[PDB]
């Protein structure tokens, strides 16, 4: 019930993403239970993913591009 | 020393205090994993 509360939610803050967000979600519990197989504590498995999410989201914001691009808009029409 | 003074009878509360111990530690183990900053969550 957890990815499908989290798939409802989805719709809520941005909208769209409800099939990234699901896929995503459980690839990091696949992946995360042969880490477990490890004898690896989940606080160690999560503070993992914590340390890299912080460094993931300021990655993102160095590659980001402006909308300004060229003379025209040419960005809603392929937002869309 | 043997056969005199008193003989133990009614033995069953000795066996029913062993009863509740050990139930009251089994449901004590499961809670012992989420001792410290390293115990997990219980979803019930
Ligand atoms: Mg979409």
């Amino acid at each position: 019930k957890i990815l499908v509360e989290l798939a409802q939610q989805q719709d809520r803050e941005i909208g769209d993403g409800t099939t990234s967000v699901v896929i995503i979600a459980s690839e990091l519990l696949k992946r995360a239970n042969e880490l477990v197989k490890n004898k690896i504590h989940p606080t160690t498995i999560i503070t993992g993913f914590r340390v890299a999410l912080r460094e993931a989201i300021r990655f993102i914001n160095e590659v980001l591009s402006t909308s300004v691009d060229t003379l025209g808009k040419e960005t809603l029409i392929n937002i869309a | 020393v043997p056969s005199n003074a008193t003989f133990k009878n009614k033995e069953k509360p000795q066996e029913v205090r062993k009863a509740n111990i050990i139930a009251a530690r089994s449901v004590a183990d499961a809670i012992r994993t989420s001792l410290g900053p390293k115990g997990m969550d219980k979803m019930i």
